[PDB]
Formats: C-alpha cells, structure tokens, sequence
C-alpha cells in the first residue's frame, strides 16, 4: 500500500508515530 | 526511457531573478515528486525544493524560503524553480531529479520502501555576479622542439581571460580523448578565468598528425579553432 | 531539522579492500536513506535506496544496511572506477526537507607513477597583448604530493604561479596537474632562463625542465 495520501495529511510527529509503528519501533529495542 | 532536461541558468546579477525549467520525459509525470538540489562549486549536495505535480503541495529550504518558488505545469511535463533576489551563495550547479511514485509504500512481507532519486539532469549553472561577460582568448602550447625521439611529446592551448564559467574543449572535433587532460578553470587575481587543456601523443607523430583544440564559451557565444603547431 | 552526519570525509584504500562509509542521523529517519555516486563534473548516480536496496544495474559489491539511526555503504571489493564522492540521503519527511551527508571523497591507491615533466614557453601570439603565460605540466603520476617550483634566472618565484590538478582517472587512478606562471611583457623579456622543478616520490632527484626565453 502506498503511504502518500495518509502522510499528506499528518504532522511530522504523527508520520514519524505511524513509521515507526510499521517498523515496530526500530530505533528504540535490541 | 526517462529523461529530465534543466535549461535556464547562467549569469545574473545580485539581486537579479532567473526561471530555471526542468522538461521531463518517459515518466508518468502526475504520479512523480520533482525536486531541485544544487550543489555549490567545489561542496556538497543542497536539496532546495521540491514539488508534487498531482497535490501541488511544495516544500522549501529555509535558506530559499520566500525568495524561491517551485511550480509544475503538467500539460508540458515541466518542473519550474523561480529565483528572485538572488545572492552570491545561490551560484551553484542546479539539478533536477525524480522519485517515482510512491513515496513511500508498505507491505506486511517487505516492510516499508522509500523512494530515492534514480533520474537526475544533467545540471545547469547559475551564476550569480556583478562581472560583465567576457569571452576568452586562446594562445596554443606548442610541442617542444627537444623531441623525444621514439617517446612521447606534449602540445596544448591556453584558455586564458574569460568569465563567467564554463568553457568546453575537445580536440579534433571530438574524435581525440586518450590522453586528454583538461585541467580545472583557475580564477585568476584579475577576476577572470583561465584553464589549459593538453594531450599528451607520440613525438613521431608530430608535423604529420595536425591537433586542433576547439573551444567554446556559451556564456559570450564564442567559438575558437586553434591550430596548435611545432615552433 | 534533520542532519546527517557522514564520515569520513575521505578515504584512499588500495584495489580489492573493503570500504566502509558511515552516516549518523540525529533523530529517527526510518529506513528512509539512500547512498548516492558522484563523478566529478557529473550528476550524482544512485546506489543503494530504502536503506539497504540495490538499485538496479549497479555492482553487487555495493551494499547497504541500517542499525538504529546509523546507516553503513560498503564497497566490497574496491575498484578504480569507484573513484568517486559519495553521499548519503535522508527522507523520512514526506514532502518535507530532504538532507544530504557532507560527502564521502574516495581515493584509489595505485602503484608509484613518476610524472612526465613539460615546459611551455609563452606564444609570441599572447606577447603581441603585453602578459607571458609560462605553463608547466606534470602528466600521470601517483600519489598526488608534489613539489613544483618555478626559477627565473636562478630565481625563485614567490606569489606569480597557480596550480591545477585533475581529478584522479577513472581508469590508471593517476593524476595530472598544471602550474601557470604569469609575468608581464615587460619582466618576461628582461630574462633568459626559465624553468620548472619538479619533487615527486616517483623521481629519484628532482627533474628541472627549462627553457631560454631566446
């Protein structure tokens, strides 16, 4: 799924909330 | 294939505007991002602006907001930069590039997939001086009568006096590159520039084998042919 | 805003080694990274893209990979023409700003290569508009220090000569440079002997090309 259309419309600390929630939280664990 | 063609650029003066153009090909335009990055002489990569052509929506380097203004017309398949009140530290190369459509995407088995910039033109230079246009003048390096006989002998031309940047040379129209240097154009204390390009050929070569240096500078459409001789 | 931090900013490493250059974000930037190519007087190239994707038609001994907020390129089995500068790219902003690394310049070791010396004298072309142009050439050589100095009539010459260097070639990973002394009309006929002296690893003693201005 394309991500565009959804992240046109957020803040930056609500795109970087829905990243890192598909990535599960990446930079913060083991 | 996909192609991005910049066209625009040159010389202009501090506190001068410019409209950079950026046509692009063999791409579905409306389903693109257009960007502009410029990179100043001799430093890094500087993202400028970008653009989407289907949601209008642009985005701006603080250091171009306000004086900078990208736009799109997608009945020309053309990206836009406009440039006013133009400053010293604007004169840089100016590429456009690409990403395809999506920006980003997702998918449970691959995670998430960021686009990159895979097309860029070729560039286009801006200039950005109060010094007038003056093209140069060309003088040849001629070979050294103390041929080494069964080596290698050296002959060239001097592009001396000119501004603004670039001057091109080939030599013999094209058809001699082995052995070609073209050096770095030198801002001379007189504020002009000035560059030497030498090929390097067999010494029995020379007083059969004729080398011409062609030059041009765009900026004051000048072309020289210059005939580089023993003696 | 978002930085990139690359390092190092250069590097020379000899044919076959394993080549590491690294980038720091200073917050979050996902996978949102891409490694980029470029030769000089050209348009960058991409790489790698989304942290870790091969773009196609470029070597596989390019690769990418992420830890955290730290993003790596390797070059795997260094060749001649990866002479290059090579930069690192975040967009995790979507159309927001896009930051780039300060740049990575790549030096490829080569054998020692001594430089062919030559010296032009002004032509009487360029007299006839009142300056001389005095060019010395060093053709082809490695590493890239060198030593060129210019006498005239024993001389030294101090604050009259500029220097150009090529970028190392892309396929013999040498260069070549250009060192321009400029007098007037006037001073270039007072005197007879001219001449370039050139210090390079290559030569076993310094090498004076000379010529008189008769």
């Amino acid at each position: 799924m394309e991500l565009d259309a959804i992240l046109d419309n957020l803040s930056d600390e609500e795109q970087i909330e829905l990243l890192e929630l598909l990535e599960e939280e990446e930079n913060y664990r083991n | 294939e996909v192609q991005l063609v910049e066209s625009g650029g040159g010389l202009v003066q501090p506190g001068g505007s410019l409209r950079l153009s950026c046509a692009a090909s063999g791409f579905n335009f409306y389903s693109s991002y257009i960007h502009w990055v410029r990179q100043a002489p001799g430093k890094g990569l500087e993202w400028v602006a970008s653009i989407s052509p289907y949601s209008g929506s642009t985005s701006y380097a603080d250091s171009v907001k306000g004086r900078f203004t990208i736009s799109a017309d997608t009945s020309k398949n053309t990206a836009y930069l406009q440039m006013n009140s133009l400053r010293a530290e604007d004169t840089a190369v100016y590429y456009c590039a690409r990403y395809s459509w999506p920006w980003v995407s997702y998918k449970p088995y691959y995670g998430l997939h960021f686009s990159a910039m895979d097309y860029w033109g070729q560039g286009t230079l801006v200039t950005v001086s109060s010094a007038s246009t003056k093209g140069p003048s060309v003088f040849p390096l001629a070979p050294s009568s103390k041929s080494t006989s069964g080596g290698t002998a050296a002959l060239g031309c001097l592009v001396k006096d000119y501004f603004p940047e670039p001057v091109t040379v080939s030599w013999n129209s094209g058809a001699l590159t082995s052995g070609v240097h073209t050096f770095p154009a030198v801002l001379q204390s007189s504020g002009l520039y000035s560059l030497s390009s030498v090929v390097t050929v067999p010494s029995s070569s020379l007083g059969t084998q004729t080398y011409i240096c062609n030059v041009n500078h765009k900026p004051s459409n000048t072309k020289v042919d210059k005939k580089v001789e023993p003696k | 805003d978002i930085q990139m931090t690359q390092s190092p900013s250069s590097l020379s490493a000899s044919v076959g080694d394993r080549v590491t250059i690294t980038c720091r974000a200073s917050q979050s930037v996902s996978s949102a990274v891409a490694w980029y190519q470029q030769k000089p007087g050209k348009a960058p190239k991409l790489l790698i893209y989304s942290a870790s994707s091969l773009y196609s038609g470029v070597p596989s001994r390019f690769s990418g990979s992420r830890s955290g907020t730290d993003f790596t390129l390797t070059i795997s089995s260094l060749q001649p023409e990866d002479f290059a500068t090579y930069y690192c790219q975040q967009s995790v902003s979507y159309m927001g700003p896009l930051t780039f690394g300060q740049g990575t310049k790549v030096e490829i070791k080569r054998t020692v290569a001594a430089p062919s010396v030559f010296i032009f004298p002004p032509s009487d072309s360029q007299l006839k508009s009142g300056t001389a142009s005095v060019v010395c050439l060093l053709n082809n050589f490695y590493p890239r220090e060198a030593k060129v100095q210019w006498k005239v009539d024993n001389a030294l010459q101090s604050g009259n000569s500029q220097e150009s260097v090529t970028e190392q070639d892309s396929k013999d990973s040498t260069y070549s440079l250009s060192s321009t002394l400029t007098l007037s009309k006037a001073d270039y006929e007072k005197h007879k002997v001219y001449a370039c002296e050139v210090t390079h690893q290559g030569l076993s003693s310094p090498v004076t090309k000379s010529f008189n201005r008769g």
